[PDB]
């Protein structure tokens, strides 16, 4: 039927889907446009991730500027890699 | 829950021990099916014999020999370089938590205050140390090389007896697998261990000050702003 | 296209449950096997303390943070580790009337694993066995609770 | 006390692990069957070690007795200059060249380039003639020769000798580790290794190794 | 870990000469092979040192203890006058007896000659009848009785009594050796050993042994 025994490998893991996921998307991450003077979605707040691990033990404040930078950039993180997961051609497109 | 199907010799567990392993270089692997000495049946052999500094198989066992219990030390002296500058950072007094002069607080006040606590060991003398550790380490690595009590020496590599608290050591195929998250994270610890060492030699900070001053400015605060220093001239 | 995950139990589609990465994946599956609920080995006893242990050290917590008596220094642990061991007491009284109302008659016929095989009959479930995972729950448990106020008194920077 | 045998004195002793490797068991002096990484595996391999560490255990034992004894004959009755191993190579720049024995009636060695050019021809020699013999008889062993190369005659008897070899084969060993201590001390301290003797002797344990423990701090 | 044999640890380990003198080889607690003199070459009188032995570590043992607790309990949280092993001997002279505990509630001893009297009838009757036996059950055994010394019942499984035997000389052997450290420390500094411990971990290398090395100086 749907199958007679659960298959131990069902993440058929293909080793370059996650370095071309986050490489591939991380690389045209860091451009520099107008929109902020000069600066990218990647090294824009890796001033920010070493800003507030400077003072380490105080969570970050609750309106500041850079978790948009977090959820932002995941959004699209976790996107370019489910998508790269459906790389798997091997049967199907 | 199954009973992995043993029955065999094998080992595939997902695909890890057989003629097609996981190799190092995705398209060039070793030529000619791997060199003819080694082809699977035992943890670590990925096929990197290209200087070739073992063809004789008392060679490949005695290296083994070595690789487990530099490994295994290599595990403890990565955490044991990690824990007391992340703990002396959140609220722990301990002299220098940095770990160079680690050994040299027996010189600073009073001897080794530990945890900042001053109800403790106290250990003044660093001959008695010295004594203890040829003595015990000496006995226990004769222990090691031939079997005393506590369990009797069976497998060098892997004793596997009432050392084991856990008892785990039953089913052979889930250790087929576990005897390789062994070298695998052992060969890790080997690498941090090579970046404690040369951060050691290059800049002398901590390696979790490192990795702060690192993330404090990724691009500015690397390996190539030591590229300068230790040049002749 | 010929590629499918989610599978009945066991081949066996007329059992009411289906297999999915969730209850049959590998990592899973090892791991609730090496619960101690689940070992079928060992005597009831020692899972009765182990599982004690556990459970009294977590319950201790929430009666000290959230209890009546949480803002009054020096005293809000002992009040919350206190009310903690009555719980656990309790617990041990549930667990106990439970074996006197459960395995009070026959048991079932029989029992195979997974992978097909006749493996034995758990020893926890019959009345001995389960008296004693009692017992050993009230030791584990009161123990755990007492080691909660010796882990609050000396711990680095707790807060 | 049965070292060509079965019953030698093993590596650990009573912790000996009685399963020796199979490739060497006896027969030769100084087998102590203590081979953790096993570089010697290979029996003519095997043999080049045995006569590398031969000449390595000669050269050694020749070098740390010239490292005690000058050092020790200057601070009796006699005056070098520079009697401590570290400046007696540099005697021949400093004022009048090498004197030997601290004396201008010796070799007076002015220019080095002269002990350079001899040296490498009679090193050379010596050397080639080491390995494929000549003087005084063809060289037919080269492990031993057994030629006129003792003009005593000791060689006479086998276990005497054997034992003997086993002494050669000990005292090079412990020269070996020995020079590798003057060659630390030469490193750490710096100082001379006779005057370490001597402010040892005076300081058991005030100054014993580790405040000489501060001096190579990265920074 | 195999004292029960001929793989016991021998009195050199590693150098442990297998040739062991063959009226000892296992089967006793404590027979680690080192006779040097032999002076229990005899069957009947190694018997004699065996039961000797035992009855010095067990007495050693007592006093070895009976000289670290009083001194340490007078520190702590308590009085006794002179907690030091010298003069509690003389605390019967000095004011008001022996009071135990350093309290005139306790054993408030004030003649010495009765003590000396009781005390003899007393010893003279335990070490009677531990040499021939008598009260709760007649001796059958001279080393290890098994009657009703073991309230507790230890005795049951062997091996574990064994090694109970051999943990037991050892011991022993620790308390004589400590004992006889304690006497020398009385001899030479007469001080508190304990003392002495407080001032040697207080001062670890600057007064060790040697500052009480110039006081026995004949002249
Ligand atoms: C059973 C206790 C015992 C202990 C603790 C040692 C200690 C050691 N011996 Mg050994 N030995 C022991 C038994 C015996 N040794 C010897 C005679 C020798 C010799 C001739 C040699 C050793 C060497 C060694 C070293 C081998 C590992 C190493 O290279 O060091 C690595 C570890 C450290 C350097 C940590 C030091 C801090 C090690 C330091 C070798 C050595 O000294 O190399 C350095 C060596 O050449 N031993 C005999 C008489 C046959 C023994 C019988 O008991
Ligand atoms: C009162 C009657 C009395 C009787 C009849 C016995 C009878 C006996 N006792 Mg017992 N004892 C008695 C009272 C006491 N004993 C002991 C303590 C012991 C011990 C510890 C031992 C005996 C033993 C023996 C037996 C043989 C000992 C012997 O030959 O002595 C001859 C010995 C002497 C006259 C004195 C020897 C002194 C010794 C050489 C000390 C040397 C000191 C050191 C060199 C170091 C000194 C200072 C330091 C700082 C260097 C024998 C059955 C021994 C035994 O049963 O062996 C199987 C045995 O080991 N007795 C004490 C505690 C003080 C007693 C108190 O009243
Ligand atoms: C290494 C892990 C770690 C540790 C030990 C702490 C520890 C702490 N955090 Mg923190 N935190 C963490 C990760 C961690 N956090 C992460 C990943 C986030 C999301 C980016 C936060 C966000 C966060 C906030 C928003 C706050 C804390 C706060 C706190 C404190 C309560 C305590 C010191 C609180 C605090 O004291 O900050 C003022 C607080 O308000 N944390
Ligand atoms: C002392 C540690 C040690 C020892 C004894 C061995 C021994 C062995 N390894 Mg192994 N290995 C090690 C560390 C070690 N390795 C580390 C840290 C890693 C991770 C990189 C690996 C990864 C690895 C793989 C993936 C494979 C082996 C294999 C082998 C076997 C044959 C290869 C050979 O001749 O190398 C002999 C090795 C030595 C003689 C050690 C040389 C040490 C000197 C000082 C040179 C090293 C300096 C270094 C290269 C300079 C840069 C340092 C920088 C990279 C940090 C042999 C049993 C093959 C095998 O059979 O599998 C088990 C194989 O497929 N190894
Ligand atoms: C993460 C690394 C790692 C892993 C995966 C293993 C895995 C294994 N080891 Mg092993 N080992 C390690 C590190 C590791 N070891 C280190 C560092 C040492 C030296 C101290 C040893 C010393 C050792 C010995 C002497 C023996 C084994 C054995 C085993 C096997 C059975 C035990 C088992 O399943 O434990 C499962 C392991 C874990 C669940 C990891 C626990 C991690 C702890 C909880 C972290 C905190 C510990 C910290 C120090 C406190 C198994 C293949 C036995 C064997 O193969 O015999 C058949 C055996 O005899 N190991
Ligand atoms: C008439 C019935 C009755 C009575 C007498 C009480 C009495 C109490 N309730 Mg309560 N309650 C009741 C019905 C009742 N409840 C019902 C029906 C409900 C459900 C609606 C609740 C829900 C409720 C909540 C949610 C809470 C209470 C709490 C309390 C305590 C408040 C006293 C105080 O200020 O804290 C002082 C508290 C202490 C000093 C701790 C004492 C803990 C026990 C009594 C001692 C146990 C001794 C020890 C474990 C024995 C050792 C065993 C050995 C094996 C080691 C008090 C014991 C509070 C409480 O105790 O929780 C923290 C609380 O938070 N009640
Ligand atoms: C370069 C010098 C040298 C060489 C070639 C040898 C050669 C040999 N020794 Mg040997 N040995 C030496 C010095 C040397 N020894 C010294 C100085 C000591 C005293 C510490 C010993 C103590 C010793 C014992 C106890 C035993 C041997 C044995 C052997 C034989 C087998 C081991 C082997 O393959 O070694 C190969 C050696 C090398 C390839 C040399 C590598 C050198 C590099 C630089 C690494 C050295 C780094 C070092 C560990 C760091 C600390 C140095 C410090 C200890 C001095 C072989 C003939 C065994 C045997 O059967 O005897 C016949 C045996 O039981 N040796
Ligand atoms: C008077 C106490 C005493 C006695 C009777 C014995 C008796 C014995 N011991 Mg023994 N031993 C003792 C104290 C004693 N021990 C102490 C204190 C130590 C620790 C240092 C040891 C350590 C020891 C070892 C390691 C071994 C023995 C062994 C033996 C047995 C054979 C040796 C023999 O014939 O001894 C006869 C002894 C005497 C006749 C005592 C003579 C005493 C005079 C006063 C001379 C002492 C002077 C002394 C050397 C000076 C320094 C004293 C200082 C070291 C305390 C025998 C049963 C061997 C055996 O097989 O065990 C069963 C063995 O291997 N003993
Ligand atoms: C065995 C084994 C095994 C395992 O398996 C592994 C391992 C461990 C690795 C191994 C080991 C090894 C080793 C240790 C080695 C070492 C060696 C040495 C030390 C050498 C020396 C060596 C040394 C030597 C020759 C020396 C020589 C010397 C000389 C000439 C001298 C000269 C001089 C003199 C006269 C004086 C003057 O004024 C100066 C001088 C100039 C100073
Ligand atoms: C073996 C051998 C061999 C070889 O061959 C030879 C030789 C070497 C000779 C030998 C040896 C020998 C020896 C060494 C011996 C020793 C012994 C001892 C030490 C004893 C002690 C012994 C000791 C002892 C008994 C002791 C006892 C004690 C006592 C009772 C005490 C008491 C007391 C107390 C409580 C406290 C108080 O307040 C006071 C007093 C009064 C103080």
């Amino acid at each position: 039927a749907s199958n007679k025994s659960f298959p131990r490998d069902w993440v058929k893991t293909d080793p370059l889907v996650p370095v071309l996921g986050f490489a591939g998307w991380t690389i045209p991450a860091n451009i520099g446009v107008s929109a902020f003077g000069g600066q990218s979605l990647f090294g824009l707040f890796t001033q920010s991730i070493g800003e507030n691990l400077a003072h380490f033990p105080t969570g970050p404040a609750l309106d500041d500027k850079f978790w948009l930078y977090l959820i932002t950039y995941h959004l699209g993180l976790f996107l370019t890699i489910t998508l790269g997961q459906i790389g798997v051609q091997g049967r199907k497109q | 829950k199954k009973t992995a199907a043993k029955a065999a010799a094998p080992k595939s567990s997902g695909v890890e021990f057989y003629g097609p392993n996981r190799a190092k270089w995705l398209g060039p692997y070793s030529e000619n099916s791997t060199p003819a000495y080694l082809t699977g049946e035992f943890p670590g052999d990925y096929g990197w014999d290209t200087a070739g500094l073992s063809a004789d198989p008392e060679t490949f066992k005695r290296y083994r020999e070595l690789e487990l219990i530099h490994a295994r030390w290599a595990m403890l002296g990565a955490l044991g370089c990690l824990t007391p500058e992340l703990l002396a950072k959140n609220g722990t007094k301990f002299g220098e938590a940095v770990w160079f002069k680690a050994g040299a607080q027996i010189f600073s006040e009073g001897g080794l205050d530990y945890l900042g606590n001053p109800s403790l060991v106290h250990a003044q003398n660093i001959v008695a140390t010295l004594a203890v550790q040829v003595i015990l380490m000496g006995l226990i690595e004769g222990y090691r090389v031939n079997g005393g009590p506590a369990g009797e020496g069976l497998d060098p590599l892997y004793p596997g007896e009432s050392f084991d608290p856990l008892g785990l050591a039953d089913d052979p195929d889930t250790f087929a697998e576990l005897k390789v998250k062994e070298i695998k994270n052992g060969r890790l610890a080997m690498f941090s261990m090579f970046g404690f060492f040369v951060q050691a030699i290059v800049t002398g900070k901590g390696p979790v000050q490192n990795l702060d001053d690192h993330l404090a400015n990724p691009t500015v605060n690397n390996a190539f702003a030591f590229a300068t220093k230790f040049t002749p001239s | 296209k010929k590629a499918q995950v989610i599978s009945p139990v066991n081949g066996d589609p007329f059992v009411g449950m289906l297999e999915t990465p969730v209850t049959s994946a590998p990592i899973v599956a090892t791991y609730l096997s090496n619960l101690p609920a689940y070992r079928t080995g060992v005597a009831p006893v020692l899972r009765g303390v182990e599982i004690g242990l556990a459970h009294g050290f977590l319950l201790a917590g929430p009666f000290i943070k959230l209890g009546p008596l949480r803002n009054v220094p020096e005293t809000a642990e002992i009040a919350g580790s206190l009310s903690a061991a009555g719980l656990v007491l309790i617990l041990a009284l549930c667990l106990s009337i439970y074996g006197s109302a459960q395995f009070q008659s026959t048991p079932s016929i029989g029992v195979k694993t997974l992978s097909g095989r006749s493996v034995a009959r758990d020893p926890l479930f019959s009345a001995d066995g389960w008296s004693e995972f009692a017992a050993g729950f009230l030791v584990g448990g009161e123990a755990g609770v007492a080691w909660a106020y010796v882990c609050t008194q000396i711990l680095p920077y707790y807060s």
